[PDB]
RNA sequence: UAGCGGGCGUGGAUCCCUGGAUGUCCGAAUGGGGGAACCCGGCCGGCGGGAACGCCGGUCACCGCGCUUUUUGCGCGGGGGGAACCUGGGGAACUGAAACAUCUCAGUACCCAGAGGAGAGGAAAGAGAAAUCGACUCCCUGAGUAGCGGCGAGCGAAAGGGGACCAGCCUAAACCGUCCGGCUUGUCCGGGCGGGGUCGUGGGGCCCUCGGCAACCGAAUCCCCAGCCUAGCCGAAGCUGUUGGGAAGCAGCGCCAGAGAGGGUGAAAGCCCCGUAGGCGAAAGGUGGGGGGAUAGGUGAGGGUACCCGAGUACCCCGUGGUUCGUGGAGCCAUGGGGGAAUCUGGGCGGACCACCGCCUAAGGCUAAGUACUCCGGGUGACCGAUAGCGCACCAGUACCGUGAGGGAAAGGUGAAAAGAACCCCGGGAGGGGAGUGAAAUAGAGCCUGAAACCGUGGGCUUACAAGCAGUCACGGCCCCGCAAGGGGUUGUGGCGUGCCUAUUGAAGCAUGAGCCGGCGACUCACGGUCGUGGGCGAGCUUAAGCCGUUGAGGCGGAGGCGUAGGGAAACCGAG
């Protein structure tokens, strides 16, 4: 537990954490999520753990 | 089975090595070794004759087979990948946008 | 694998709460005859070991 | 698997899948014999002129079971094999106990018989203390506990609790009918068949009273189907320049992505090729309760009477085996010997025996699942990479060795492509020298890389008055590097100097081991302890099997364990 929390925390204190819901890029198609990515500032510059 | 590949006795572009760009009809497809002979990769076999019969056999610099990967089919354009597609019955390979 | 307690030990020794080890005094079932009444009164009290206390303890552990 | 020499394919060959056909002789081997692969027949039919001879087709072993009139026949089945797993019948020793005999190793190794995709076990004559549990198997726990033990070495349960799986059935007997055999005609003697019956709130039989059942259940048996297995198919996206022997690299612009797993292509490719994600497919065989359908079966309440409820059995005793139990207070389960009942007012059990209170119904059989294993197929590795990894990457259980059982190797690599070197020259040939191919030939054919020992050619320094663990220190000469101070090689004289390892009180030792080089080669892991140490939590801490996820994601799961109280052999008492 502690680890899990601390990890999520570390990446929050860092600023990198981001919650969302506005997944308009639904419909399983890479190009769509790729479009939603840009809008959300996920330029693909950095690795992402999409949960 | 499975030994099948790109294409057969017809027209093709050599995107290979030394004979890159060159283009012509493939005179033979070797499915076992996975090669094809076109009009490229000509090589001089200094050797006399190729068999225990007949006198002079000549330095016949005939074509050496190519890895079937280095040749690509072609039709009203320039090197289009193959795409199979069926009609109301049988089946024939339309090129990347055209036919045959 | 999985150490077995030494039954021979358990049948004649105890670990005290502090980690000591005790047992009855020897020599009181035979030599008896008229040894000073004092002797046998003192062969009744149990005692603690010393170094074999450690040898002894190892032979237990689940205990 | 090239070549000589000939053929076939879109009237869709080759190839892959299913089914069928043919299948010499040996082998359970089965007409008989035999030194496996050979030899010789009987009977029916066929072939040759075919009586003699030969060939061809069919048939003829033995055992068990059931019909068959004893007779000869007919039908069904058995026989042998299988890596490991399984059951039963037999059953060691080294070893441990620091000797050794009880004991241990161990019901292990092994021999034998048998079973099957499993085998065993299995619906309580159970457990054992709760007036409780409810077939069997498997995992976790209980537990290194209870106990066992030359109380030595050591061995080592069960109830219970948490899980996986889940399922319950058929008969024998009393009673009635029938068939055949029997007598001394009896609801009678035996045998076979059918009906009846099947359990511990004890049940069933036969009699009296109520349905005189539609119904309700229903398979482990059949039938249909889905699904799956044995071939396959579809599958997105790239061009140009540049270096090069060869782009997949570098550069310029661009695209796909439910696909940026992997492999190949002359090097380093999502978009070149095979694939991958994601979807599609069976005429034929195999599988197939998961779904559907049918059949076999299956069931109610009181009263009466005492018919039945598994025999050389229970039971007792002698001899033993099993269990944690080694004769122990020694039960329980099994049984070689002797004696030897009862049918519920009957019997077994709850650790000698007795009483009490309870549990369970022996002496017939069957039963899926959860479990074990891996010859075979597939997937994956903080698995090997040719002295490794299987003994075997290669024509290996081979060569070779042994009468035999049996033992048992070595051995992988040209290049991107044979382009495998025509032709000329010396040579009998081998092998070379040119020419030629290639990016490379010192990649030239047991050909990548090519280390060391070992052999040789050339060059520098050095040596024929010299005494040695072969070196080190100093100076000098010669040769070579750099303009230089300097450095490298060599060694003339001088000084100094008892190999390495091992074993020892002590080794240069005339004590051990080593010809030299290269490669292989020895303190590990599992579980349980005990300290230390890094962290999490704290009078608390932690889960095990398993379940749910996932397919290099984790969560759930408190049964259980350690701790919070000690002292006593114990009853017991309690900060004592
Ligand atoms: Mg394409
Ligand atoms: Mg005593
Ligand atoms: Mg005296
Ligand atoms: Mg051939
Ligand atoms: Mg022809
Ligand atoms: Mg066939
Ligand atoms: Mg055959
Ligand atoms: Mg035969
Ligand atoms: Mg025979
Ligand atoms: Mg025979
Ligand atoms: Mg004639
Ligand atoms: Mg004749
Ligand atoms: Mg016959
Ligand atoms: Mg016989
Ligand atoms: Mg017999
Ligand atoms: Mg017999
Ligand atoms: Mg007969
Ligand atoms: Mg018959
Ligand atoms: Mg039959
Ligand atoms: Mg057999
Ligand atoms: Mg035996
Ligand atoms: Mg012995
Ligand atoms: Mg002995
Ligand atoms: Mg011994
Ligand atoms: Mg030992
Ligand atoms: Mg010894
Ligand atoms: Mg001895
Ligand atoms: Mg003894
Ligand atoms: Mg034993
Ligand atoms: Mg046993
Ligand atoms: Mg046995
Ligand atoms: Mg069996
Ligand atoms: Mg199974
Ligand atoms: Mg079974
Ligand atoms: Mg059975
Ligand atoms: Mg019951
Ligand atoms: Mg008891
Ligand atoms: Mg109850
Ligand atoms: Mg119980
Ligand atoms: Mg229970
Ligand atoms: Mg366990
Ligand atoms: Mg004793
Ligand atoms: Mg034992
Ligand atoms: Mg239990
Ligand atoms: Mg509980
Ligand atoms: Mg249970
Ligand atoms: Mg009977
Ligand atoms: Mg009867
Ligand atoms: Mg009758
Ligand atoms: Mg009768
Ligand atoms: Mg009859
Ligand atoms: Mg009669
Ligand atoms: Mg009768
Ligand atoms: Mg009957
Ligand atoms: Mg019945
Ligand atoms: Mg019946
Ligand atoms: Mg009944
Ligand atoms: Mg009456
Ligand atoms: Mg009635
Ligand atoms: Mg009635
Ligand atoms: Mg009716
Ligand atoms: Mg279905
Ligand atoms: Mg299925
Ligand atoms: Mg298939
Ligand atoms: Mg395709
Ligand atoms: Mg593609
Ligand atoms: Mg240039
Ligand atoms: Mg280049
Ligand atoms: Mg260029
Ligand atoms: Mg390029
Ligand atoms: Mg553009
Ligand atoms: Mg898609
Ligand atoms: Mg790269
Ligand atoms: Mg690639
Ligand atoms: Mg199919
Ligand atoms: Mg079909
Ligand atoms: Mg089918
Ligand atoms: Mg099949
Ligand atoms: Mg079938
Ligand atoms: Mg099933
Ligand atoms: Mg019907
Ligand atoms: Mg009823
Ligand atoms: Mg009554
Ligand atoms: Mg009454
Ligand atoms: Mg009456
Ligand atoms: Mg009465
Ligand atoms: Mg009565
Ligand atoms: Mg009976
Ligand atoms: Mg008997
Ligand atoms: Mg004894
Ligand atoms: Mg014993
Ligand atoms: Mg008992
Ligand atoms: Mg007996
Ligand atoms: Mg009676
Ligand atoms: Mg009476
Ligand atoms: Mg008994
Ligand atoms: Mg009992
Ligand atoms: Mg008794
Ligand atoms: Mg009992
Ligand atoms: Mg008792
Ligand atoms: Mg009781
Ligand atoms: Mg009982
Ligand atoms: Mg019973
Ligand atoms: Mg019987
Ligand atoms: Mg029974
Ligand atoms: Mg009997
Ligand atoms: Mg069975
Ligand atoms: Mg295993
Ligand atoms: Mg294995
Ligand atoms: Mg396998
Ligand atoms: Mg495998
Ligand atoms: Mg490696
Ligand atoms: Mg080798
Ligand atoms: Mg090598
Ligand atoms: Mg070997
Ligand atoms: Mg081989
Ligand atoms: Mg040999
Ligand atoms: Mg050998
Ligand atoms: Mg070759
Ligand atoms: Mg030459
Ligand atoms: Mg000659
Ligand atoms: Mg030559
Ligand atoms: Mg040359
Ligand atoms: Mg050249
Ligand atoms: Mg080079
Ligand atoms: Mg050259
Ligand atoms: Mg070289
Ligand atoms: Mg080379
Ligand atoms: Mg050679
Ligand atoms: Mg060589
Ligand atoms: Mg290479
Ligand atoms: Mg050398
Ligand atoms: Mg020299
Ligand atoms: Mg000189
Ligand atoms: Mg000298
Ligand atoms: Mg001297
Ligand atoms: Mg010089
Ligand atoms: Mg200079
Ligand atoms: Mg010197
Ligand atoms: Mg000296
Ligand atoms: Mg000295
Ligand atoms: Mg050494
Ligand atoms: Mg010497
Ligand atoms: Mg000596
Ligand atoms: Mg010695
Ligand atoms: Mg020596
Ligand atoms: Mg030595
Ligand atoms: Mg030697
Ligand atoms: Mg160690
Ligand atoms: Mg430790
Ligand atoms: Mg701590
Ligand atoms: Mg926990
Ligand atoms: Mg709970
Ligand atoms: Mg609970
Ligand atoms: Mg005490």
């Amino acid at each position: 537990k502690k680890g899990l929390a601390m990890a999520v925390a570390d990446r929050a204190r860092e600023g990198k954490l981001l919650l969302v819901e506005a997944f308009a890029g639904v419909n399983g198609k890479t190009k769509e999520f790729l479009a939603w990515a840009k809008e959300a500032g996920l330029d693909g510059s950095e690795s992402v753990l999409l949960v | 089975r499975v030994k099948m590949h790109v294409k057969k006795g017809d027209t093709v572009l050599v995107a290979s090595g030394k004979y890159k760009g060159r283009v012509g009809k493939v005179k033979e497809v070797l499915p076992k070794k996975y090669a094809v002979i076109v009009e490229g990769v000509n090589i001089v076999k200094k050797a006399v004759r190729v068999s225990p019969k007949y006198p002079q056999g000549g330095f016949i610099e005939k074509e050496a087979p190519l890895h079937a990967s280095k040749v690509r089919p072609i039709c009203p354009a320039c090197g289009k990948p193959t795409r199979v597609r069926k009609k109301f019955l049988e089946n024939g390979k339309k090129i990347r946008v055209c036919a045959k | 694998p999985k150490m077995k307690t030494h039954k021979g030990a358990k049948k004649r020794v105890k670990i005290t709460a502090s980690g000591k080890v005790v047992a009855m005094k020897t020599g009181k079932r035979h030599l008896n005859w008229q040894k000073s009444g004092k002797e046998i009164r003192q062969k009744g009290r149990k005692f603690v070991l010393a170094k074999p206390e450690a040898e002894r303890i190892k032979l237990l552990l689940p205990y």
